[PDB]
RNA sequence: UUGACCUCAAAUCAGGUAGGAGUACCCGCUGAACUUAAGCAUAUCAAUAAGCGGAGGAAAAGAAACCAACCGGGAUUGC
RNA sequence: UUGACAUUGUGAAGAGACAUAGAGGGUGUAGAAUAAGUGGGAGCUUCGGCGCCAGUGAAAUACCACUACCUUUAUAGUUUC
RNA sequence: GAAGACAUUGUCAGGUGGGGAGUUUGGCUGGGGCGGCACAUCUGUUAAACGAUAACGCAGAUGUCCUAAGGGGGGCUCAUG
């Protein structure tokens, strides 16, 4: 690893110093990692995609919708998470303006194993175009646990642009937790990346309403 | 006889390989149509 | 002239095709069949545009 | 391992072989005795699955030829954008790494996705390179 | 340059370890073959030494010092009359000049165990079987 | 540097009373004399610089002594000769700057 | 080829070894001619003792440094301490080695004493006149034998003070083994601010 | 015009010298394969045989840009 | 056969690629407008204005940064063709 | 006259190269070849009631599979009628 833990600790220290004390903001500020990869071609090279689950959640309150069956909706009443049924999706009747409104409403979607087949048939491909596609859930697993999991998901997918960005966590967390999460995210990124630590163009740490800080 | 030429030998009189020979071929191989761009009778 | 493997071709034209005129040039490329290849490459570009037009 | 050895006589028609480090599928096999005393030689004519080229090799029958592992896998389309298919696995896994087909198969698939059928895509893996070969429509579970 | 192996059409007629033709190197130096040709040109002289003067891509240029062992100024002058002894005929042909001893490997030390008193002499000395009257 | 008297250790060996013999003159073969120093300085003034020395002068001026030592190690045989060559070229740069 | 329970032999006889076979049939005749050469050399140098005087000198390696033997020639420092020049010593029959040095005072004193006894024992003739004939001996080595020095006396008193001579050797080996790591730790301790 | 210098020539110019033989031993160059590996290609045979150049009664080597690591030895050669 | 180095010196132009110093730039349609994309973002405010709900649009707008692609000047610059 | 610091030449490096060199091209086997594997193994039988025991004898099988189809414990009883 070219990046060192003490340098991460230092840069996190002035980042939290700027975010917390000097210029506090009313909204909670998310810490962002913005990466750019180097000597890489989206068209020819394999398009890497991967996901990791952070231990402490970056975004506790981000909106999630659960497409679900009878059992999934009844459990979602206990979870307190917004849900529309298969009958509701049939109501929608593949109308583009309303489904675009739903896609801009909800950042994340969780769907059942049974209904994940016809989620494209009822809804179409505009979810894949946006990049928000429903994540599978089963009857055995806990919905609120997987809501916490999806809220803690970090995903790197190549697409077409050679620069990516993820949300490591909040400003308000503790410094060692922030250092550990940014280190494991960089390690996950270089694990997905071929010819690791040399196709890394630039790594940037930032806070929401904050200046950029360059880690190599 | 095949000791005497690349085309020699066989139970029928026939060339075997193609008779068009590369320009980069060596001495003893250049027997035939050397570096032919095309062959055959044009009409 | 700054893409890969072009100066290797440009050496040979200076070597053996310096003293030539366009009538002989057209005759020799027609007799060697490269003109048909150039035509089919531009044709393949034409159906590349045309298939998008038929899709629309 | 990715690939495993086999004997030429053990090979038979509609089977996969490695010819010049390419995954190939045999269309023709022919064995002819070398000399009256000698062993027969196997002449193999095969087609590359990915590129469609015709490759032939002749070998001794007792010789061992390399054979790939070919896996055919079944997926449902999500979107066709920028020449890259997006597929959806059973248990909800999704891949976007597959490039769209470039031939009449790709044209027919593009028209079918434009006019809105639910399309079932067969993609094959052999020796670390990936492609799509055929598509059907789901007769039930609409 | 190198010494091309003088075989017709590169055929060596042997095992593949001896099929090399092009990258073979002569064991003596260009200075050595230069002064040997000079000695054959003037066989009545004696080759003393040689030195490099110039070179280009094709040729290397040497100057050879020679001494006349019949001239009275060398018959006398006891510093140099050792060259008139008949054991010094064609020192450059027997490898007794400076570059000749350099090419033969004549030097003191552990790096010269093969070639210290003569390579063939040492080979005969350590490939001889010595049997005494009362066998040890 | 006296011996200890025992057979192993740092200064093993028998203690014998030393003599410190007279220094041999061949041990000072590489010593520089005034006359050869004068000759070397004069011929350096007369001949100037070789092309690799000129491009080394440019490398200390532009890219620093590390790249200068790397190029001099490639050019000459060993790292020791490269270090000595870069040191004397830095001396030439200082003297020409004084000039 | 390989057979019953026998040791593995290594007989290097796969070359044309019968071309190089030296059988020393001429041992006896070579000895006779060697004695003839010694006698005619002695008659040619008829007063002089057939060999030069050699110094006593300590044998090199740890296997052989317990012994003392004969050297090539005396040191220039030794012959200057004996009180005669190197050229004169070479003319009167003393081997001089310009390339060995004196680092050992006992060896130096032994060689100086040996030169003193040689100068006492020889007779040097005048270069011109009478030549007072003096019945040569044939071996300066036999008239000046090399004697091993007495290192100790054969009976002493026991001087024991409790170190067992095994702990001493073991501790010396240990401190040689862990020398350089201790100055490494000392250097980093010193540069720790 | 005349006299030098440098460089290059010519003489049946004055006086010399080289070649060829021998080659057991010696100093170099060049250089195989049979064979062994129970096959065979690296290896081995072998830094050999054959081939070429050059000496003497011996030749070659030889007075350290050595060996060592010891209380240090001290040109070369040979056993 | 192809490339590099040497033989191999002497002169002029024109392009291109890096280093690190800094600048500006992005118009199918629809949509209040010129939408390079991404990612965060519900509050940021300097105006109490801009976003947000809402309109349209594949992609939505404040306020932040990042990454490409372009053009753009300069160095006792490094270089290649 | 032409050509010109390019050819040429030298040394390395990649390609091409049956023109040429060297070598190889299993075994069992009712002769060899084709066929088969009786070439490393396993079950039943031949096999003659200890053990051992052949044939290209007979009927078959192996180059895998399993985080449980391993280990421990508890409860229950299966095919069929
Ligand atoms: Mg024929
Ligand atoms: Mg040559």
């Amino acid at each position: 690893s070219k990046i060192t833990s003490s340098q991460v600790r230092e840069h996190v220290k002035e980042l939290l110093k700027y975010s917390n004390e000097t210029k506090k903001r009313n909204f909670l500020e998310t810490v962002e990692l913005q990466v750019g990869l180097k000597n890489y071609d989206p068209q020819r090279d394999k398009r890497f995609s991967g996901s990791l689950k952070l231990p402490n959640c970056p975004r506790p309150n981000m909106s999630i919708c659960i497409f679900g069956d009878a059992f999934d909706v009844d459990r979602a009443k206990s979870c307190g998470v917004d849900a529309m049924s298969v009958d509701d999706l049939k109501k929608l009747n593949k109308n583009k303006k309303l489904i675009k409104k739903l896609s801009k409403k909800y950042n994340a979607f969780i769907a059942s194993e049974v209904l994940i087949k016809q989620v494209p048939r009822l809804l179409g491909p505009q979810l894949s175009k946006a990049g928000k596609f429903p994540t599978p859930v089963s009857h055995n697993d806990d919905l609120y646990g997987k809501v916490t999991d999806v809220r803690s998901t970090i995903k790197f997918q190549l697409k077409k642009v050679l620069c990516l960005a993820v949300a490591v966590g909040n400003v308000e967390m503790e410094e060692d937790v922030l250092v550990n999460q940014i280190l494991m995210s960089v390690n996950f990124f270089v694990s997905l990346l071929k010819k690791n630590w040399q196709n890394v163009g630039s790594l940037v740490v930032k806070s929401s309403m904050g200046p950029a800080f360059r880690l190599y | 006889n095949p000791v005497d030429h690349p085309h020699g030998g066989g139970n029928h009189q026939h060339i075997g390989k193609a008779s068009t020979i590369s320009r980069g071929a060596v001495s003893g191989q250049k027997a035939g149509l050397i570096a032919a761009r095309r062959t055959g009778l044009l009409r | 002239s700054n893409v890969r493997g072009k100066r290797g071709k440009l050496k040979k034209i200076q070597k053996k095709y310096a003293d030539q005129d366009e009538t002989e040039r057209l005759l020799r490329l027609e007799a060697l069949g490269t003109l048909k290849g150039i035509e089919k490459q531009q044709q393949r570009k034409k159906e590349e545009i045309m298939k998008r037009e038929v899709r629309e | 391992s990715a690939t495993y050895p086999m004997q030429c006589s053990a090979l038979r028609k509609n089977g996969f072989v490695v010819i010049k480090s390419r995954p190939c599928k045999i269309v023709d096999m022919s064995t002819s005795k070398t000399g009256k005393h000698g062993h027969a030689k196997v002449h193999l004519v095969a087609i590359d699955i990915f590129t469609g080229k015709k490759l032939e090799d002749l070998s001794p029958s007792t010789h061992n030829m390399e054979v790939p592992v070919v896996k055919r896998n079944e997926y449902q389309l999500l979107d066709i954008d920028d020449g890259f298919l997006s597929l959806m696995n059973m248990d909800g896994d999704t891949k976007d790494d597959v490039k769209a087909p470039e031939g009449e198969l790709g044209d027919s698939l593009q028209t079918a996705f434009d006019e809105g059928k639910d399309l079932m895509v067969t993609i094959i893996s052999a020796m670390g390179e990936e492609a799509a070969i055929s598509f059907k429509e789901a007769a039930r579970t609409d | 340059g190198n010494r091309k192996r003088p075989v017709p059409k590169g055929a060596t007629y042997g095992k593949p370890t001896n099929q090399g033709v092009n990258e073979l190197k002569y064991q003596r130096s260009l200075r050595a073959t230069a002064e040997e040709r000079v000695g054959r040109r003037a066989a009545n002289l004696r080759v003393l030494n040689s030195y490099w003067v110039n070179q280009d891509s094709t040729y290397k240029y040497f100057e050879v010092i020679l001494v006349d062992p019949q001239h009275k100024a060398i018959r006398r002058d006891a510093r140099y009359n050792w060259i008139c002894d008949p054991v010094h005929k064609h020192r450059e042909a027997r490898g007794l000049t400076a570059t000749g001893k350099k090419s033969r490997g004549i030097n003191k030390g552990h790096k010269f165990n093969n070639t210290k008193a003569g390579r063939r002499k040492t080979w005969k000395r350590q490939n001889t079987l010595s049997l005494w009257r009362y066998r040890k | 540097t006296v011996k200890t008297g025992i057979a192993i250790g740092l200064n093993k060996g028998k203690k014998v009373t030393s003599m410190t013999p007279a220094p041999k003159i061949s041990y000072k073969k590489g010593a520089a004399s005034n006359r050869t120093k004068f000759v070397r300085s004069l011929v350096r003034e007369i001949a100037g610089l070789s092309p690799y020395e000129r491009r080394l002068i440019d490398l200390i001026r532009n890219s620093g002594e590390k790249r200068a030592r790397k190029v001099a190690k490639k050019r000459l045989g060993s790292f020791t000769r490269a270090k000595a060559k870069v040191e004397e070229m830095n001396n030439i740069i200082a003297a020409s700057r004084r000039h | 080829a390989i057979s019953k329970n026998l040791p593995i032999l290594k007989n290097h006889f796969r070359k044309h070894w019968q071309e190089r076979v030296k059988v020393h049939f001429d041992q006896a005749g070579k000895k006779v001619s060697r004695r003839n050469a010694r006698a005619t050399r002695a008659a040619k140098i008829a007063p002089r003792p057939l060999d030069l005087l050699r110094p006593v000198v300590r044998a090199p390696t740890v296997k052989y440094n317990r012994k003392v033997r004969a050297g090539r020639g005396f040191t220039l420092a030794e012959v200057k301490a004996a009180g005669l020049t190197a050229a004169y010593a070479r003319t009167i029959g003393i081997a001089v080695d310009h390339r060995r040095q004196n680092r050992n005072q006992e060896i130096f004193d032994a060689n100086v004493q040996r030169l003193k006894e040689y100068q006492s024992k020889i007779i040097v003739f005048p270069r011109n006149g009478k030549a007072p004939e003096a019945e040569q001996v044939l071996s300066a080595a036999a008239t000046f034998p090399i004697a091993q020095p007495a290192t100790d006396v054969e009976a002493r008193a026991v001087q024991d003070n409790g170190e067992s001579a095994f702990r001493t050797l073991r501790l010396a080996r240990s401190e040689k083994k862990f020398r350089g790591i201790r100055e490494k730790r000392a250097r980093e301790k010193a540069e720790a601010e």
